[PDB]
């Protein structure tokens, strides 16, 4: 009847009356919403206004809920909240408001005629309150929110916790909600217009408080103080007061762990690993205590005093590191809400984008040599931070010249739209004409360019673009503001290419860069682990605020000088429509003009930085078009993250060599530059590193920028990662299970839950419980995504219903009179969370027939084909090895409903949804525009692999158009061009050639298998002898280096048994990943290795046509060769599981790692891969399986079945 | 074979000063291009504008070297034609792509020349001021050669070995055409025509070259005129082409002048000025400004007014004119009070010469501190002496762009750009580019160049010359040229070729 009342609320397995009982009663939740008024608003839950309990770290603290008049009370609109100026071409300059004031939803009156400048304002306040508010990841925002309370409740069994409350006094306004969303009109209607208007986004607020609780981060009473602080900062504008002390409290961790005095922390070595641990000081120097007494004063003054007092008492009450790392999570909760800050791009555009000088004027170089246009081509610094930026990065350029000379840089433009442009799109989908016939209606970089490839070599395509504006498209992101972003078409694209091109050659000529460091897992922080186990050192983490507004038209000349050297000493004919010849030109001291040979680059670099333009111009349904002031920097642009690197790491490490020229030594080690994120390490006594930092700043200060010094003796932030004393912060409240930036149907509903699993693997180190997260998932899976309608035809209605009826719970209607082929309400199965090309989610434990339990599937369980062997686990896979047996139990299987999922995952009936369908030129102009592409570089590779695939195809092996080589551009312009500006929507329904399959397929339906399914046959017996743990065990057990990772906990535990993670311990590296993967890049489940294995297996001969309709170098030929050839010879076995290295973060990545804790017996051992299968079996169990791990040694047994298997 | 067929566009070669000879293996060679010519714009009409293998083209055009010949036919039918077109010239080697290294020249490049450009070595032709010379080899094998008439020069055609089927005439003698035609027999020969002016003055450091958009008889100029004389008429139409500093100055006389081709606007500089032209017709947007840049000595002032002028007689609208000193004078008069005027007729009053600015006062200031009263005593500092200065200078212009108040720089553009009586259209002013982020919000920016040393300028005037130049040398410190750089005939050239109502 009630979720926490429920056997698995208090058992939280799956027997077979409690698996039915949670599938009906989250279908009651997912189908109607009268169940969900009645389940979020029942009458028996009483209304607690004082409460005590727990803190995050275990102290006694008591809360009050308080909700303030404004919130129930809301004032009525006033229109001087959004003021305009005199002209009315615009907003007011000081405006005091970006964001949705409160007030009540009713009293916004669009009461003005059509076409005036107040209509359309109102238009579009309208817009802001309604459609910019709706922001929901799954489904409904009612749905989301049951999803959150039910999954408390059947956590905490009982009803009575404090956002019970906070629910029913925001939310029950009569008995229906107070607003709906729908999307066809995709919008929230508001039924109750007494309500306040920012309280849609509080359900938001509600779902994050409650994954916030879920998580082991927040506690009821501190879920209290979070609720209280949010309903404060709503009090008169929610998004403008939650920016405005978005620092304020956070910054308090510093002098916390300086009030600790010690900290027993663990010590990096330079290999990625821990070999101790030290107990160090953690008090801070002086210069970072006198910043103490202003972050008090304004903490005192700004923050709501509840808040206050919660952080005085995590300054007082905290002993050690833990205690100041789990507070600083509450208070990244309490201050983040996890929603994408949005609203109208006209009230964010003045303080995104606008332009802003600080500080000083940047002065220019001295023009050496120059155009008969007085245009420059050759630079130098007199003195000042051009000078000193020149002075580390003029010693780069003859080398990075050398590396350019060898670029075909055509090749590289066509390779540039193909892959990684940096918009991504052209914004908007446009008008493709040349010569007065329009081409095509498309939006993507590659058909543009395909359309005017007849004038890529013309040199006033360049004038043509400096016409056109720069468009403007904004962003969302939680906990940040609206960050609008430049978007510009292919010509001045490409203009700022070879900037890029020139400045991206020095990444590979120093280690200062942080580029090389992506790859979701512990390797990304090894540095940061290695420099704050060390002593003696000064962290300093300098944040430039507003780096893009900062960037004068003065300061882009310092990384002009730059490219300007480089391309003046380089050697690049034909570039674009530029060519290498003699030039008329003029240099200081001469008073005629030179004749000088300039190269085609020094050209294109020369005309980019004489024609500069920043503005960028939005169209708004307000003012309609409205431009910005110029000196920004545009950001959609090819060269801009390579811009702020280079210029950052000049200005540093120049800053490095002028301070030894004046007789001062250098105490910098390393540092890493991303642009607008510095990170500098200096290491020495106080003196010199308080002395080089503040030559630092003030360098920074002289070139155009304002810095916030966060300079630190043991923190240390880069990328939104904190290091912490050898111990990473994760931040839980980055990641928004509810919320998105985009609203987007999801229609396939598989993608919906692997972009769940992602984001559950994404929080699974940055969090303190990692179980209530399980159970969070499984309710959104549960509630959220167990929906399916598909529109049924009427002759076809009653047999189609009647068959599915017998494994499934389907909805029906009535009646259709007035149409044809009304649609059918289904609702899938709880077992569908769980399978192969279902959920893929982690499962609880299932009662087999002896009365024993699968295992718990833990956090670290992996995906893909593996899913399949719970499908043996409940058969009684120990039973049906002991009587040699292979029959899966169909009955039990079906009495949980597995046989239904696996039925719907194989009659694709979740496929047919509604799909935008576009309408297509003709396939004689996609050749035609794919012919004139391929004439633009790189000549004869593409025509060569075409003619190779057509004489593959009169042999008698035909090869698809996707894998050869010469076609797929040709494919890629058929995807994404049109031939109209509109696109209509075609649902999909059942008819004869789909039912014929729903009558076959649902008569009895045994589940089938494979032969080669019996590599899921083997077990694990536990013994008495305790396995060792790691030496580092102990070095963890101080101090634990993630939040779910404390001494007892599982991933600490998986630490203390697998082992670390390092880039050269591949013992097995070919035969491990043979079986599962690749051979190195190439899957066999890919049309490549199938038709080549196709073409091996045959003849021989047209093997190398094969070879050259791939069109593959001769290193790649012979990796493939040997691909075929470790098929042929032991490929029959194979396992494919899938892990995560977001996942699998700390913890290793090789299943050798498993070898020592697993007992197999050499009878086993029957052929040369079974080693690494079986190290794969153990590797996988032992992660599956944490939960109830005891440090007990195990001994692996085998089915007959997979030994035979295995042999052949 | 050139990049441009002379037997169709003869009439762009006649602009060059070049004509062709009439009607030997030259003679065949040119028919043998134009044919190459019409075969390459059928054979690219076909395939999106594009040619199907450049490459192949191009060496079977340039080289000679290839035969395609059918023993897909399909996709090599094209590459048989041309082979068997260029298989009957029977020429002993190929024929060399020929391109003039002007700008006029290049945009009327076909786009097939264009492709076939990237896969060979085209003979690039170096023009002097416009024009290429003559000497070359191509030129004077397909073209008739030049032979000028001075007043030195001139006699009877007799009296050289001139004809009329080889040489053209360039009458530089100072004398009417029908003159020289009737009177010295040269009635069968053909003139060459310019239309524009170049002019050799006397400078500071040497001699100056000034090319003119106007003929000899509307520039109503002799050698011996002063640079006074005129002025207004050099400065709407003239370039010079010399390196900066070039010395010109008031005290420059005509050396030599003589007929010259006219100048071709640059493509940029039209590009950016028609995007202000599009802004100013259309109705989409509420307010059209452009930022004008220059060196302080420029005389953009007296441009930019006749330019406002010009713009609202074209255009039909009311177009506001700020000065570069307007901000200026008007904080040295509303620095004290609080809540000042920011009506657009009330700044304007304000925009005489008679007021003096803000940053004049406190550059002046700044340079008696130093000791410092005198050109003479300026111009003998070093340049290390002059930084330090100009350091402080720039403090004292920081405080007036670094944030928004009320008598900030940023708020005056705001309150005059967004006022009620403003006009839509304005032109504003700049010093130096640290005022983008300053000035009203554009998307056009130019920065204009003149016909006037600008440090000989501030050295030739009163009312504190040496504060004038310390100011122009402080803002050509803060503005470099990275903006498009556009001419004031250009910005003329703008309004005559935009199409109106």
């Amino acid at each position: 009847t009630e979720l926490y009342n429920t056997i698995f609320s208090e058992t939280r397995k799956f027997t077979r009356e409690s698996f039915k009982e949670i599938e009906h009663l989250t279908a009651k939740l997912a189908n109607d919403r009268v169940a969900r008024h009645d389940f979020l608003f029942n009458n028996s839950i009483a209304l607690i206004s004082d409460y005590s309990g727990e803190d995050s770290n275990g102290n006694q603290l008591q809360a009050t809920v308080t909700i303030p008049n404004e919130i129930t009370n809301p004032k009525e609109y006033d229109p001087s909240d959004y003021p305009l100026a005199e002209d009315e071409s615009f907003f007011k300059q000081g405006h005091k408001y970006d964001y949705l004031v409160t007030f009540r939803a009713g009293s916004l009156t669009n009461t003005y005629e059509p076409k005036t400048k107040m209509y359309k304002l109102h238009a579009a306040l309208d817009k802001l309150m309604h459609v910019k508010q709706r922001k929901s990841r799954f489904a409904d925002l009612w749905r989301e929110l049951c999803a959150v309370i039910a999954s408390l409740d059947v956590w905490y069994q009982t009803t009575n916790y404090p956002l019970r409350t906070y629910v029913k006094l925001l939310f029950h306004k009569g008995d229906e909600f107070p607003f709906y969303e729908s999307p066809s009109q995709d919008k929230i209607i508001f039924n109750d217009k007494s309500v306040a208007s920012i309280l849609p986004t509080f359900v938001y607020t509600c779902c994050q408080v409650g994954t916030a609780i879920m998580s082991g981060i927040l506690t009821h009473v501190e879920s209290i103080v979070a609720m209280n602080h949010f309903l404060h900062c709503a009090k008169d504008s929610y998004i403008d007061e939650k920016l405005k002390i978005k620092g304020i409290g956070r910054s308090w961790y510093q002098e916390a762990l300086h009030n600790v005095g010690r900290a027993t922390v663990p010590v990096w070595s330079q290999f990625n690993e821990v070999i101790g641990h030290r107990t160090k000081t953690t008090s801070e120097p002086h210069f970072v205590s006198s910043t103490f007494i202003s972050l008090r004063a304004k903490r005192a003054e700004l923050l709501y005093p509840e808040f206050n007092e919660y952080i005085n008492r995590a300054l007082r009450l905290s002993k050690t590191q833990n205690d100041v790392a789990n507070y600083y999570a509450a208070c990244r909760a309490m201050t983040n809400d996890g929603t994408f800050l949005a609203t109208l791009t006209e009230l964010s555009l003045d303080a995104a984008v606008f332009p802003r000088i600080e500080q000083r004027l940047v002065t220019r170089p001295a023009v050496l040599m120059s155009n008969t246009r007085h245009e420059s081509l050759k630079q130098k610094y007199a003195n000042g931070v051009g000078s000193i930026a020149q002075s580390y990065l003029s010693s780069f350029t003859d080398e990075i010249a050398k590396r350019v000379n060898g670029i075909h840089h055509d090749e590289a433009w066509l390779n540039f739209l193909t892959t990684s442009s940096p918009g991504r799109k052209l914004t908007e989908i446009e008008k493709l004409e040349v010569g007065g016939d329009v081409a095509a209606w498309s939006n993507s970089r590659i058909v543009m360019q395909a359309v005017f490839a007849r004038e890529y070599r013309t040199p006033e395509r360049i004038f043509k673009s400096l016409k056109a504006p720069i468009k403007l498209v904004e962003r969302q992101q939680s906990d940040r503001r609206q960050r609008a972003i430049s978007g510009l078409d292919n010509d001045r694209l490409f203009l700022s290419f070879m900037p890029y091109t020139i400045g991206k050659q020095i990444y590979d000529l120093n280690d200062n860069a942080a580029q090389g460091k992506q790859a979701g897992n512990a390797f990304d922080i090894g540095e940061m682990l290695y420099w704050t186990s060390q002593r003696n050192v000064l962290l300093s983490s300098i944040d430039v605020a507003g780096m893009d507004a900062s960037v004068t038209t003065n300061t882009k000349d310092i990384y002009n000088t730059f490219v300007l050297d480089v391309a003046s000493k380089c050697t690049v004919p034909r570039f674009g429509p530029y060519y290498a010849k003699n030039m008329e030109v003029f240099e200081v001291g001469k008073r005629q003009s030179q004749v000088k040979y300039v190269n085609a680059a020094w050209q294109a670099c020369a005309l980019e930085a004489a024609n500069s333009q920043t503005s960028t111009s939005y169209e708004s349904e307000i003012f309609g078009q409205v431009k910005n002031a110029e000196g920004t920097y545009p950001s959609g642009r090819a060269d801009t993250s390579t811009h702020h690197t280079v210029l950052l790491q000049g200005l540093v490490r120049g800053n490095e060599l002028k301070r030894a020229s004046d007789g001062k030594n250098s105490c910098l080690t390393t540092i890493k530059i991303l642009g607008d994120d510095i990170m500098e390490i200096f290491q020495g006594n106080e003196n010199d590193t308080h002395d080089h930092a503040v030559s630092n700043a003030s360098i920074l200060n002289e070139s155009g920028f304002a810095t916030t010094a966060e300079l630190s003796q043991n923190s240390i932030v880069l990328l939104q990662q904190l290091v912490v004393n050898g111990t990473f912060w994760g931040f839980a409240d980055r990641i928004s299970l509810w919320t998105r930036e985009d609203t987007k149907d999801i229609g396939r509903l598989n993608l919906a839950m692997m972009e769940l699993n992602a984001l559950i693997d994404d929080l699974l180190f940055r969090v303190r419980r990692p179980e209530g997260l399980k159970m969070l998932g499984f309710f959104c899976g549960a509630i959220c995504l167990r929906r399916f309608t598909l529109s049924v035809d009427n002759k076809l209605y009653d047999s189609t219903y009647n068959n599915l009826s017998k494994y499934m719970t389907l909805v029906k209607y009535d009646k259709n009179p007035d149409f044809d082929s009304t649609l059918m309400s289904l609702i899938l199965p709880l077992a569908w969370l769980f399978m192969p090309r279902g959920g893929e989610y982690p499962a609880y434990p299932f009662e087999r027939r002896d009365g024993t339990f699968t295992e718990d599937e833990s956090m670290f369980t992996a995906r893909g084909a593996y899913k399949r062997r719970l499908l043996y686990d409940v058969s009684n896979i120990r039973e049906m090895i002991q009587q040699n047996s292979m029959v899966l139990d169909d009955d039990l299987l079906h009495e949980y409903g597995f046989t239904g999922a696996l039925l719907l995952i194989d009659l694709n009936i979740l496929d047919l949804i509604d799909e935008v369908k576009k309408e297509d030129i003709s396939p004689v102009k996609v050749n035609e525009l794919a012919t004139s592409l391929e004439q633009l570089g790189k000549l004869g590779e593409r025509e060569k692999s075409r003619r190779a695939a057509s004489d593959l195809k009169i042999r008698g092996h035909a090869l698809s158009n996707d894998i050869v080589y010469g076609y797929g551009l040709q494919e890629k312009i058929q995807k994404s061009a049109m031939a109209t500006k509109e696109t209509t929507v075609q649902s999909k329904r059942v008819s004869s050639r789909l039912h014929e399959v729903i009558v076959a397929k649902t008569r009895d339906y045994k589940i089938p298998t494979m032969p080669a399914d019996a590599l899921h046959l083997y077990e694990f017996e536990v013994e008495d002898v305790t396995v060792d743990l790691l030496p580092h065990a102990k070095h963890t057990s101080y101090s634990n280096l993630a939040y779910n990772m404390s001494f007892g906990s599982d991933g600490w535990f998986a630490f203390a048994l697998l082992g670390g993670l390092d880039r050269s311990a591949n013992l097995l590296r070919l035969d491990v990943a043979s079986i599962r993967g690749n051979y190195h890049k190439f899957s066999y489940d890919d049309p490549v290795f199938k038709q080549g294995y196709k073409i091996y297996k045959s003849d021989a001969t047209l093997l190398n046509d094969f070879f050259v309709a791939i069109s593959a170098g001769p290193k790649e030929q012979g990796i493939l060769l040997r691909a075929f050839a470790y098929y042929s010879l032991y490929g029959n076995v194979e396992y494919h599981y899938v892990l995560s290295p977001r996942q699998l973060f700390f913890l290793s990545d090789n299943p050798v790692s498993a070898e020592r804790l697993v007992r197999i017996p050499p009878s086993y051992y029957v052929s040369t891969q079974c080693r690494a299968l079986y190290n794969i079996f153990s590797y996988l169990h032992i992660l599956r399986s944490i939960t109830s791990n005891q440090g007990k040694r195990l001994g692996m047994v085998l089915h007959p079945g997979l030994i035979a298997y295995v042999r052949g | 074979m050139f990049a441009i067929d002379p037997l169709k566009h003869s009439k762009l070669y006649e602009e060059y000063g070049l004509y062709l000879r009439p009607h030997a293996p030259t003679i065949r060679s040119i028919k043998y291009a134009s044919l190459i010519h019409s075969m390459l714009a059928k054979h690219a009409a076909r395939h999106n504008g594009t040619l199907i293998n450049p490459r192949m083209y191009a060496d079977m055009i340039t080289l000679g070297n290839t035969k395609v010949t059918v023993t897909d036919i399909v996709t090599y039918k094209a590459l048989t034609e041309m082979s068997t077109l260029i298989e009957s010239f029977r020429l002993p080697s190929g024929l060399a792509l020929i391109i003039f290294d002007d700008e006029k020249y290049q945009s009327l490049i076909p786009n097939y020349i264009n492709q076939l450009i990237a896969y060979t070595q085209p003979h690039i032709i170096p023009t002097w001021q416009g024009i290429a010379d003559f000497s070359d080899t191509y030129l004077r094998s397909y073209f008739k050669r030049p032979f000028e008439l001075t007043a030195s020069n001139l006699a009877a055609p007799q009296k050289y070995n001139l004809s009329p089927m080889t040489r053209s005439i360039f009458n530089n003698t100072g004398r009417e055409d029908a003159v020289i035609r009737k009177l010295y027999g040269y009635g069968e020969y053909v003139f060459i025509r310019y239309e524009g002016c170049l002019i050799t003055w006397t400078g500071i450091y040497g001699e100056v070259t000034m090319m003119v958009n106007l003929s000899k008889r509307d520039l109503g100029l002799d050698v011996g005129d002063d640079y006074l004389k005129e002025y207004k008429k050099l400065l709407f139409y003239g370039v010079i082409t010399d390196a900066i500093p070039s010395g010109i100055s008031a005290r420059s006389t005509i050396m030599k002048i003589s007929p010259h081709k006219m100048m071709n606007p640059s493509g940029g500089a039209l590009a950016v000025l028609s995007k202000f032209l599009e802004a100013v017709v259309s109705t989409n947007v509420i307010n059209a400004t452009l930022v004008v840049y220059a060196e302080k000595g420029a005389g953009k002032t007296s441009f930019l007014s006749t330019y406002a002028e010009q713009l609202s007689l074209a255009s039909g609208q009311v177009v506001g004119h700020l000065s570069s000193d307007a901000y200026g004078r008007w904080l040295a008069k509303n620095k004290d009070v609080e809540e000042p005027s920011f009506a657009y007729d009330y700044v304007l009053s304000l925009d005489t010469d008679d007021n003096e600015s803000y940053y004049e006062q406190k550059a002046s200031e700044l340079l008696i501190s130093h000791g410092i009263s005198e050109v003479a005593q300026y111009e003998l500092l070093s340049v290390r002496k002059k930084i330090k200065m100009m350091d402080e200078m720039n403090e004292v212009l920081i405080a007036q762009l670094e944030n928004a108040d009320t008598h900030s720089e940023r708020n005056f553009y705001y309150m005059v750009s967004t006022g009620k009586t403003t006009p839509r259209t304005l032109i504003v002013e700049g010093h130096f580019n640290a005022q983008d982020a300053t000035i009203a919000r554009t998307d056009t920016t130019v920065l204009l160049r003149t016909i006037n040393d600008t440090t000989q300028a501030m050295r030739d005037r009163q009312r504190g010359g040496v504060v004038q130049l310390f100011l122009r040398d402080t803002y050509y410190r803060l503005l470099p040229a990275l903006h498009t750089t556009v001419y004031p005939f250009e910005m003329l050239e703008s309004i005559r070729r935009w199409k109106w109502v």
